[PDB]
């Protein structure tokens, strides 16, 4: 089950939101190349 | 789309919101949830009620599916697109209604959290729609009725006290808690327990009016629950006292009963309108004699400075029973359409100051004063939206509750997270000689972010020595 395309990018901001989030493996191997949680997503999530 | 009480056989009607081209709620920055109820959005795909942004995301197929859950009224979306976490796991969203009898803009869907593992998103609307009762919020001491209307919390919540920034409790007094950003305290909640470990705990429902002590003189308040405790149903009990002052108090915790909750709030609303000693006057044993301010009692005032109309009324309410926009304020903040009061006439105060040989007059416990943004900057209303004046802080297009820091957000597009002061409204006249000034005006001297007003004075009554 694959997070690709700009349907990965829509959901790290409905994650991450003001906080921001970065791209650094990195997340489109983790998520897109493979199948993550939505906690090993939040990990990708700009620091508070 | 219709739901009944069981209890009562209440009739719910939520028609009024059918419509196919939807809402629009707010997430992140500039997120985007476009949503339906009862029915299908229009921007998302066929069969689903809510979606995401730039992609057609689902949270949920649209559904009649209407539960009454403990005053509240959810709604179920199911079967949506699969989420990342693991097989066979789709989205879903729980829309709830929440009961608000107080009309307004902050009448809109709001995210309030999000659960990440079982891929739920929840979601608080609040309408006078989702009402059964009214909001029986005054009881009866004697022949004068105490109300605690003006302690209702209606933009978030009452943070409590770390009794043993990081909160541990959130109070709502009569209406349900207010969906506030971030923390997930089940909607309808009135009293709400937020764990290190571990997500919210509905400890607190609102059951009835407020109770009366026959001895003492305590009013106290009772919020059950709808999950259970561990030797069993959880439950919190409100105890007030009086406490005249500045401050309109905060509900501290006291006791932690291992299956009950103790909270002790000081205020002086649970106070009696008390009649003032000696009239109009004021006597102080360091000059002995007395300042007879009964001359000025006599009708209103228009003090003004930039565009603010003010009302001043010594020993006399600041707009009469014609207008009335302010009642029980001494001093009246007019703006035609609303009106904020700066201080209840009974709370009035009279004391000499020895400096600048004055006599100072004050009230207290007017309205909640102005919020501000999270920065510094003061909030401005009413602003322009789209075509809209508004005149307290929103919640479109945004997460958290947001103002303007112009006169228009369209046409400046400035503004900031609104962060409300627990702080309510006071109003001092500092009365300073004059002697040809039979019966003087009253001017502006300094006005302290809208949450104090000092006016000056000058009159012949604060003189006579000779
Ligand atoms: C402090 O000042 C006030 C106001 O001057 C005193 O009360 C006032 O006493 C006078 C007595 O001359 C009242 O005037 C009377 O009014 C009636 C109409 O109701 C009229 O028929 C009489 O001819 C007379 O003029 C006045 O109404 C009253 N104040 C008000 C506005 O109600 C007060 O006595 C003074 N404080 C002390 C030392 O007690
Ligand atoms: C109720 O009224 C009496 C009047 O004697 C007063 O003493 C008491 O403080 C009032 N109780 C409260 C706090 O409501
Ligand atoms: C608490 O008890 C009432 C009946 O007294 C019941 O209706 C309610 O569901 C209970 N709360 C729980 C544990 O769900």
């Amino acid at each position: 089950e694959t997070l690709c395309g700009g349907e990965l990018v829509d959901t790290l901001q409905f994650v991450c939101g003001d906080r921001g989030f970065y791209f650094s493996r990195g997340i489109v191997e983790e998520c897109c190349f493979r199948s993550c949680d939505l906690a090993l997503l939040e990990t990708y999530c700009a620091t508070p | 789309c219709q739901v009944t009480n069981p209890s009562t056989g209440h009739l719910f009607d939520l028609s009024s919101l059918s419509g196919r081209a939807g809402f629009t709620a707010a997430y992140s920055e500039k997120g985007l949830v476009y949503m339906s109820i009862c029915g299908e959005n229009e921007n998302c795909p066929p069969g689903v009620g809510a979606c995401f942004g730039q992609t057609r995301i689902s949270v949920g197929k649209a559904n009649k599916r209407l539960r009454y859950v403990d005053q509240v009224l959810q709604l179920v979306y199911k079967d949506g697109s699969p989420c990342p976490s693991k097989s066979g796991l789709s989205y879903k969203s729980v829309i709830s209604f929440v009961c608000r009898p107080e009309a307004g803009p902050t009448n809109r869907p709001m995210l309030i959290s999000l659960d990440k593992q079982t891929c739920t998103l929840f979601f608080s609307w609040h309408t006078p729609l989702a009402c059964e009762q009214a909001t029986e919020c005054s009881v009866r001491n004697g022949s004068s009725i105490v109300d605690l209307s003006p302690l209702i919390h209606r933009t978030g919540g009452y943070e409590a006290y770390d009794e043993s920034t990081n909160p541990d409790f959130y109070i709502n007094i009569c209406q349900p808690l207010n969906p506030m950003h971030a923390v997930p305290c089940p909607a309808g909640a009135a009293v709400c327990k937020v764990p290190i470990d571990g997500p919210p705990i509905d400890i607190g429902r609102v059951a009835g009016p407020p109770i009366l002590n026959p001895i003492a003189n305590e009013i106290y308040l009772n919020f059950e629950s709808s999950t259970p405790c561990l030797a069993d149903n959880y439950t919190s009990l409100i105890a007030f006292h009086c406490k005249r002052g500045v401050s309109m108090g905060t509900p501290k915790l006291l006791r932690t009963s291992e299956c009950d909750f103790v909270f002790e709030w000081e205020t002086p609303v649970v106070c009696p309108d008390e009649v003032r000693m000696d009239g109009c006057t004021l006597t102080d044993e360091q000059l002995l004699y007395s300042f007879n301010l009964s001359s000025l009692s006599t009708s209103t005032f228009k003090v003004t400075r930039d565009s603010r109309t003010y009302s001043v009324g010594v020993c006399t309410f600041a707009v009469g029973p014609e207008q009335g926009g302010c009642k029980d304020g001494g001093v009246c903040l007019l703006s035609g359409t609303k009106g904020a009061s700066f201080g209840r006439l009974q709370s009035m105060k009279l004391d000499y100051r020895h400096q600048d040989e004055a006599v100072v007059l004050s009230y207290v416990n007017g309205d909640r004063c102005p919020p501000e943004t999270d920065d510094g900057v003061p909030c401005v209303f009413p602003f322009i939206f789209n075509g809209k004046s508004y005149e307290e802080c929103i919640i479109e297009s945004r997460a958290k509750l947001w103002c303007s820091t112009t006169a228009d957000y369209d046409r400046d597009h400035e503004w900031g997270f609104c962060r409300h002061s627990n702080s309510y409204r006071t109003s001092s006249i500092i009365f300073k000689c004059d002697e040809d000034e039979d019966i003087g005006r009253p001017q502006v001297f300094s006005e302290v972010r809208g949450c104090d007003v000092t006016f000056e004075w000058k009159t012949k009554v604060v003189c006579p020595p000779k």
